């Protein structure tokens, strides 16, 4: 052969850049993952082992390598766990593709073959999994507690885990619904107090204060969202105010009060007794004169609220955004039983509004703690608890850890490839060998031999089941089912699903064109 | 001092290379995208990182890439014409034209003149065009067979697209839209709604020409015997499309005077509109809530926030008129519509017509997670409606998958037996350029192209004018049984536009570049 | 001053350097010779692109900084006025004579002696063309064969698909603007326009002027048959400035007063149109709704927003004057025309003003239609040489057989007469013979045939077979003898080709030094 | 079959180069003469050939030009057999000079 | 020329053995074409003797005997007709002596 | 892989490769059979050479100074 045109150099260029991101993030896998040192350009340096944080602080410039970074973000949104395992799997599949492409196999044949391994792979993991009952709050508690022990906070897991179990079971119909929205459960935190002090509020809780308003309470409020800024007359175009004497100067104040009250009169006609002012910085969102007129109308001032915080208020009470007072009406109003601002010792000036009385399933968690870090890790842990619980709602099943799913997957896929015909045999065998990088990485981090660990487990899986996996707590191979080290099925399934689609996407890249 | 300071001239030796190297490069750029197993391609503009994207559309690749070579710009402009006009064959035109110039560069190396090459290609294009005409198959009767052909043609156009996975659902949407049309192939009557949510399989359909717009605040959900009056003018407030004119404001009384002066202007304009004696008003600019109740009191449907396509499409669906200005009453054509009902698809109020004059129109309701999914869904689907509409105007069809390209190449080789000397060698290269199309479709899929393509030659050479590439199994099979076919006018324009494009490059022998400013 | 870094080139090496500059322009253009000529790709400075094989258009866009090349480009301005089509024949013949001269400079002959021989051989060849020529319309003025000559001319262009229709309009156009007996056809009186859409078969002749401007209102009469046209600078309305009025209305007290004065000027001037007897009122600016409302009641069509040079041409074509203000109107300043129509183009709102004369005129415009602007552009030049082909036949119906038949016959006469010149100009006369062969030898090359075999085969055919000259079948027709193929070039053209070519060779030969100061 | 079709064309293309080289050495346009013979033999006329004397195509039966059958048969076989040996080789082992 | 084309096919990812399979099949059809084109002379020996002169004129081309090639077409054909046996040219002697033109060659 | 899949999916008895481009696989029909002692010594000598090469990690040879 001549091989004059060489478009394969771009495949090796994308595979090398993709494999480089995986080789760096490989050592940080598992509880015993070796930490990594990141140095910001200013001079600051930090140490961490979370693979998600390392990829963000890498400043990836290659297109193919960026696909692994965006891939890891997809795993966080879908599953919330296994972020590092995905990038390691994709790097090994592409490294395995480098051996197949040298043999003269086309990327399309490799791409279609990997999908067949993915189709059979999901059947292997789903068959050997352990189904559980979602309404059973006993399994969800120990599942997140034992998993949270592997997270940063190992002591306060027993308090924050059942707060999330009840928060999900409250808003989600147990064992009836399959989809869950984590945005429907907001997590508020303030300094002071301790982790033991928490409250799962059925309504909503905010962080901003209603000052300088003196109402402090509005019962049976018809909450409304208005984005246009209420204030005195303002014009962006070139204008000039006329003042003939002190009377006209003071008359403008009387005409300035009218412009603020004219828009309040239209709001008063709709019965809107609480207004949600969108956070704005480009101009005065709520002037001083507007406070007393709103106090006259007995309206509570809620301003400087984030859109995401308004998004939680949107589905909670059913309020719509209003860009102008002329479009403000009564149909776009939420509801509330008793509005008030509570100021406890450690909870701070929170806006607690209960009794929404609207179609919606939402709750909110109040949290307290001495330092910012004490409350920071509390909310970080609640997300992982909600994420792992979300994985069980979509996929009511469990599986063992320690890379045991990768060994049963690699073991039976090699048997599945013997029955296949054509190029799919070597393409599926290479898919099986690529899975062995995960447990060999766990064995390496645990001080064991990477080869003898996976080599011993491949025999225990041929004879036994998926219970055999690496146990880093004891430093050797053990029955993971007895150690209570499990993960949901969606993590291992979504990992193979999203990783293979990225490998298929990277394989289909023939070349890149620089536009302008 | 012949050409310096920006001004350049490429001599016959170099311009012959630069003309082909520029055109052949564009062909080899997007030949990988040819076929259902086409290879993807990354597009990343220099200096900015947000412009990243991935696609396997040969048309989208040529639109975004800039071109400095004049020979390549001709081949790219001739390709964009195929995308905007026909909607299919943008990649085959670029590949077929480039493969012809690649072979032509080998002919001129043999001291074959470009004019001698052009003479053979003109005779080959006639024999090649005659082959499709004989093998083409029309369907006047048996609408079931004609309906099945539209489904097969829809799958071919949607191949190597975003909607290729669930094409079985979209083949029923595009064909039903063109089947419900059954007449003039005006794609203006075929609206495409784009709304968030749901997978691609959740794409609904409406035959009453559903709209992608909500109207008013509290409008009637049903109107009987509505008379359509479309318009285009400012109707919300004053100083519409006026910049520089200001208003003096000394107190809130003058603002109240503007409120009265506004209501006075909206009153007079609402009077002229109702003087027509109508029951339904449409305007491109938004309708303020004040004139809405004036139309509401008259029972007129106050449609607001129409777009350019809305005025262009609703005029013929309801049989109305644009009628931008409404100064004089009873001097424009009022449309015809039985019912204008409200419909909710995707958590949004939509306008559903019924019993309109020339009610063969329809609308395809797409569904997706974001707008990037719906945008590409509209492009590939509109491309299918283009060729499908062309298939109704011309019911002739030809077998794809390398059957048509190989059949035309065989007639050229037969024509090479009865021809003068140098024209034979030039026509032989025209056939090889056509045979390289299935060679690229097989190479991109990973199959042995030299085995499949050479087998098709022995097939077509001894009868059997149906064999083609079976991308499913990776072998040769009858295209009629497998259900693969393409329009005749598409393959016709692809043959002619590719020959005409390459003919322009050979006629060129010296590029002239003056001093750029 | 500025002697330092001054470019200089002198001696015999300069003459060979000047010849090398001319050959670069001739070798560039010899490929675009004939109907099968290879096109040229132009890259405009503003990013535009076009393709054409026209010799004049190639020289116009060719940005050459060499001074000898610029002189060769200046010859096109003098050649296109007489021939129009084959400016390539002069540049190819000039470059051929210069190449053969390089063989004579090595022999030690002075450049002036070479120029003296070409001037002697040119008179030998130009005398030979007058003998073998033939007439078409000798002693009678006829339109049958004259139309057929132009039909073969347009066939060389992209408009060949519609070459038969434009030839008839070309004969009526030239015959209208001038008489064949007068033998004075002016290109200034002839204009060509066009617009995208339609096909080239929709080419029409408008005896008068056409401008892409619409009436003052669609409700105006679409037919002004009477020959009374007013051409004012301002419209018949309250007078306004050229840019902006900026009327100051403080309150309603000024509105009702100025509206009366304004309404008075509306009625005064609109009624003044019928006072002077004018039916059509063409104005540089547009009319207001109050004005068009009064024009309709009076049945007074008017044109709006007419351009600067458009107002000038309407006065010349219709025979009127550019009236500066309504107070200067009179019976003499009204234009004349037989029919004024508004012609749209399908769904486009162009609506060009069509002023017809309904009789023979002295100025005619040519409206072209097609599906592409650049093909319309090349279509415009396709008639310019046709006007020269008709104008040349009108100046002299005598013509010579083209397709290379004339050049091969003259080369035999120049070769024989060279034996009678006992002087150093003899070598130049033989060089003139070989240089004449480059035109026909270039046609066969551009068609894809052996040049020398096709050249000498026609020579012996011109010497042995018959005395009438025979050309080359470059279009791959049946055979030679282009008289049967009806490929005939004008006699004045061939004489100007050999004349302008010998002049261009004489000017470059008598130049022996170029000087220019460089950047200091 | 598929791949064997491409190899047969190169065998025919090699035979067509013989009259090409005979015409090139004589100074005639080999592309016209050889392509005209191809167009001739493809539709009857199995006696056409080259006329080096006149420089065109003529009937070999009429002009009186012919060659022995045993000579052409051995030229075809000795060439294909000789080319078969070289094409079958993929590695050359050079030994030490003595 | 066969190897010049085979080098091109090997660049196209075509195996040498696959090419030999085609050349072997091609050599069969080529030999069959020669037999259908060959025209023997079972009768009309004068026509056969005329053909032998054409073999001599074709074989003697590109040699020094072009000046009098028409003479050597008769000698070589005449001497062959005298043999009427095996092709052993040992019975046919050749003499090389100077003096005289090529047309003076005796038999 | 096609022959290997035929040795499992199509039928359990062993099947070979059709290198001579005969009818099909299943060399038993084509009558292409090798000796059992041949194959036993083939992979045995091959393994013995691999072990002999794998158990060598130093090739020392003195140079000429
Ligand atoms: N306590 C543990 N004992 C054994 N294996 C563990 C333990 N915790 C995590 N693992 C393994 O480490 C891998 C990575 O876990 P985790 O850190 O939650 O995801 P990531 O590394 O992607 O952030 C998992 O595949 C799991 O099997
Ligand atoms: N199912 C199929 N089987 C075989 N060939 C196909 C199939 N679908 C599409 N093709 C081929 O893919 C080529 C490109 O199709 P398409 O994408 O519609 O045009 P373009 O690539 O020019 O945009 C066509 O020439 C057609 O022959
Ligand atoms: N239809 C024709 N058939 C044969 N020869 C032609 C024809 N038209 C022009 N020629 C020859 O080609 C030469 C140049 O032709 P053309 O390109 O039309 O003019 P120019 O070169 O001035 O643009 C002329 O000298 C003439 O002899």
């Amino acid at each position: 052969y001549q091989d004059r045109d060489k478009p394969a150099q771009i495949r090796f260029s994308n595979i090398s850049a993709a494999k480089a991101v995986a080789d760096a993030i490989r050592t940080s896998l598992g509880p015993k993952g070796m930490d990594k040192m990141i140095q910001d350009g200013k001079g600051d340096v930090t140490i961490t082992n979370d693979g998600a944080t390392i990829l963000k602080q890498m400043q990836v410039l290659h297109p193919a390598a960026r696909m692994l970074v965006e891939l890891s973000k997809a795993q966080d949104i879908e599953a919330g766990d296994g972020t590092t395992s995905v990038v390691i799997i994709a790097g090994s599949l592409l490294d395995s593709c480098t051996k197949l492409l040298q043999k003269g196999i086309h990327p399309t044949i490799i791409s279609e073959s990997f999908q067949k391994a993915l189709e059979k792979g999901i059947e292997i993991l789903t068959d050997m999994s352990r189904p559980v009952e979602l309404s059973d709050r006993e399994t969800l508690l120990n599942s997140a507690t034992t998993s949270l022990n592997s997270k940063v906070v190992s002591q306060y897991s027993s308090l924050l885990s059942p707060m999330s179990v009840n928060a999900v079971m409250k808003v989600i119909d147990p064992a009836t619904a399959t989809s869950v929205d984590l945005r429907d459960i907001k997590i508020v935190k303030k300094l002071g107090g301790t982790i033991d002090d928490c409250e799962l509020v059925e309504g909503l809780v905010l962080t901003q204060k209603v000052s300088n308003s003196g109402i402090t309470r509005v019962e049976k409020a018809k909450i409304g969202l208005i984005q246009f800024c209420l204030s005195a007359p303002k014009t962006d175009m070139d204008n000039q105010i006329v003042v003939s004497d002190y009377a006209q100067m003071d008359r403008v104040l009387r005409e300035e009060r009218a412009y603020i009250l004219n828009l309040v009169k239209q709001i008063k006609k709709t019965g809107c007794n609480v207004l949600l002012i969108q956070k704005s910085i480009l101009r005065d969102a709520l002037s001083d004169l507007a406070l007393h007129f709103l106090n006259k109308m007995k309206i509570m001032v809620i301003k400087d609220i984030e859109r995401e915080d308004i998004e939680f208020i949107c589905k909670t009470i059913g309020t719509k955004p209003v860009a102008h007072i002329d479009q403000f009406t009564a149909d776009m109003l939420g509801s509330a039983e008793l509005a008030e601002e509570v100021n406890l010792n450690g909870s701070g000036k929170l806006l607690k509004i209960t009794g929404c009385a609207s179609p919606g399933k939402t709750v909110t968690i109040v949290v307290r703690g001495s330092n910012k870090l004490v409350i920071e890790e509390a909310e970080r842990s609640i997300h992982d608890a909600l994420c792992v619980i979300r994985c069980l709602v979509k996929k009511r099943a469990l599986i063992a850890g320690g890379g045991a799913p990768e060994i049963e997957l690699a073991l039976r896929l090699t048997e599945y490839s013997r029955t296949l015909s054509g190029m799919e045999s070597y393409c599926v065998r290479a898919f099986a060998d690529a899975m062995e990088v995960i447990p060999s990485t766990l064995a390496e981090n645990a001080g064991l031999n990477p080869i003898s660990t996976v080599t011993e487990l491949r025999n225990r899986h041929a004879q036994g089941e998926k219970t055999a996996g690496i146990n880093v707590r004891k430093g050797g191979i053990s029955n993971i089912l007895e150690e209570l080290v499990v993960q949901p099925l969606l993590v291992s399934v979504s990992a193979l699903t999203l990783a293979t689609e990225t490998v298929r996407s990277i394989l289909k890249i023939d070349d890149v064109v620089n536009t302008r | 001092n012949i050409f310096k300071a920006g001004a350049d001239e490429e001599r016959a030796e170099t311009a012959r290379l630069t003309s082909f190297i520029g055109a052949i490069a564009i062909g080899d750029l997007v030949k990988s995208t040819l076929g259902p197993k086409g290879m993807d391609k990354i597009l990343l503009s220099s200096g900015r990182d947000a412009s990243l994207m991935v696609t396997n559309d040969g048309a989208t690749i040529l639109k975004n890439i800039g071109v400095d070579n004049p020979a390549a710009k001709v081949l790219v402009d001739m390709s964009r014409v195929q995308d905007d006009e026909v909607g299919d064959g943008t990649t085959s035109v670029t590949v077929l034209a480039a493969e012809l110039l690649r072979e032509a560069e080998s002919l001129i190396a043999k001291k074959i003149h470009p004019q001698t090459i052009i003479a053979g290609w003109r005779e080959a294009t006639k024999a090649a065009r005659e082959a499709l005409l004989s093998s083409a198959v029309d369907h006047g009767s048996d609408e079931v067979k004609f309906r099945q052909d539209l489904m097969n043609i829809a799958g071919t156009t949607l191949s190597s697209k975003l909607l290729t996975h669930h094409k079985d659902h979209f083949t029923k949407l595009a064909v039903e839209a063109v089947l419900r049309l059954k007449g003039s192939g005006n794609l203006e009557a075929i609206h495409i709604i784009k709304k968030l949510g749901g997978s691609l399989a959740d794409s609904y359909l409406d035959e009453g020409f559903l709209l992608d717009k909500k109207i008013g605040v509290n409008q009637p959900k049903r109107i009987e015997n509505a008379k359509i009056l479309i318009a285009n003018t400012g109707m919300d407030t004053d100083k519409i499309k006026i910049f520089g004119s200001r208003v003096r404001v000394d107190s809130t009384a003058k603002v109240a005077e503007i409120e009265h002066a506004e209501k006075e202007k909206m009153k007079e304009k609402v009077e002229r509109i109702l003087k027509h004696g109508i029951n339904c008003f449409i305007n491109r600019q938004l309708i303020y809530n004040y004139p809405e109740q004036l139309f509401g009191a008259a029972g007129v449907m106050a449609i607001e926030h129409a777009d350019f396509a809305g005025v262009e499409r609703l005029a013929l669906v309801t049989g109305g008129e644009i009628a931008s200005t409404f100064d004089h009453p009873e001097l424009v054509k009022l449309g015809s519509c039985k019912l204008i009902e409200e419909v909710m698809i995707g958590e949004d109020k939509l306008i559903h017509f019924s019993g309109v004059a020339l009610g063969e129109a329809c609308t395809i309701v797409l569904r997706g997670a974001t707008q990037q999914i719906l945008d590409e869904a509209e492009r590939s689907l509109h491309d299918a409606l283009c060729v499908l509409a062309q298939t109704v105007k011309d019911s002739r069809t030809v077998y794809g998958g390398g059957c048509s390209e190989m059949l035309m190449a065989h007639a050229v080789t037969q024509l090479a037996n009865r021809t003068p000397g140098k024209e034979a060698v030039a026509m032989e290269s025209y056939a090889k350029a056509l045979r390289m199309l299935p060679t690229i479709i097989a190479d991109n899929a990973g199959y042995d192209s030299a085995d499949l393509v050479a087998q098709l030659r022995a097939a077509h050479s001894e009868g059997n004018t149906t064999a083609g590439l079976d991308m499913r199994e990776g072998t040769i099979g009858d295209m009629a049984i497998l259900g693969i076919t393409e329009s005749f006018q598409v393959k016709r324009q692809v043959l002619l536009s590719a020959a005409e494009a390459a003919e322009v490059i050979l006629r060129v022998d010296n590029i002239i570049k003056a001093a750029p400013r | 001053k500025d002697q330092d870094r001054k470019s200089r080139l002198m001696g015999l090496e300069a003459l060979k350097s000047h010849i090398m500059a001319a050959k670069a322009v001739a070798n560039t253009m010899r490929t675009s010779l004939g109907p099968n000529g290879l096109d040229k790709m132009m890259v405009d400075k503003d990013g535009d692109v076009t393709v054409t094989n026209d010799g004049a258009t190639i020289l116009s866009m060719m940005d050459v900084d060499h001074q000898i090349a610029k002189l060769m480009v200046e010859l096109s301005k003098s050649q296109d006025d007489e021939i129009g089509d084959g400016t390539t024949g002069v540049v190819v013949l000039a470059g051929a004579l210069l190449e053969e001269a390089e063989q004579l400079l090595d022999r030690g002959i002075h450049p002036i002696r070479i120029a003296d021989g070409y001037e002697q051989a040119a008179r030998v060849a130009i005398e030979h063309l007058d003998k073998i020529s033939d007439s078409v319309l000798v002693d009678i003025k006829d339109t049958e064969p004259l139309i057929q000559t132009a039909k073969t001319t347009l066939g060389s262009k992209v408009v060949n698909s519609c070459h038969r229709q434009m030839a008839e309009i070309a004969v009526n156009a030239v015959l209208t603007v001038a008489d064949m007996e007068r033998r004075d056809v002016d290109f200034e009186l002839i204009k060509v326009e066009g617009k995208v859409g339609g096909r080239l078969e929709d080419t029409k002749l408008i005896k008068g002027v056409i401008v892409d401007k619409d009436f003052s209102h669609p409700q105006m009469p679409k037919k002004v048959e009477d020959a009374k046209i007013a051409i004012l600078t301002c419209p018949f309305e309250p007078p306004k400035p050229k840019t902006k009025h900026k009327l100051d209305v403080t309150s309603v007290e000024d509105y009702k007063a100025l509206q009366k004065y304004e309404k008075e000027k509306f009625e005064e001037m609109i009624q003044q149109i019928k006072e002077t007897g004018a039916n059509l009122a063409i104005c540089q600016w547009g009319f207001d709704d109050e004005a068009n409302h009064l024009l309709l009641q009076n049945n007074l069509p008017a044109v709006r927003w007419v351009g600067g040079p458009e107002i000038e041409l309407i006065a010349i074509a219709t025979g009127g004057r550019i009236v500066p203000r309504f107070s200067e109107l009179t019976a003499e300043k009204l234009g004349f025309a037989g029919l004024v129509q508004e012609i749209s183009f399908g769904t486009t709102k162009d609506k060009m003003l069509v002023i017809e004369q309904c009789k023979n005129s002295r100025a005619v415009t040519i409206f072209i239609r097609g599906g592409n602007k650049m093909i319309i552009e090349e279509a415009k030049r396709s008639l310019h040489d046709a006007l020269c082909v008709i104008r040349n036949l009108i100046r002299d119906n005598r013509v010579v057989y083209g397709g290379g038949a004339a050049e091969i016959s003259c080369a035999l006469a120049v070769s024989q007469e060279a034996d009678k010149c006992p002087t150093l100009e003899q070598y130049a006369m033989r060089a003139f013979a070989d240089a004449l062969e480059v035109i026909p030898m270039a046609l066969s090359e551009n068609s894809g045939m052996n040049p020398i075999q096709t050249m000498t085969e026609v020579r012996a055919r011109q010497v042995k077979e018959m005395n009438p000259a025979l050309g080359i079948d470059c279009l791959h027709k049946g055979t030679n003898d282009m008289k049967q193929q009806h490929v005939i070039e004008t006699l004045i053209g061939k004489k100007q080709q050999i004349s302008l070519a010998t002049q261009m060779v004489r000017m470059i030969l008598k130049i022996d030094d170029i000087r220019k100061p460089g950047e200091s």
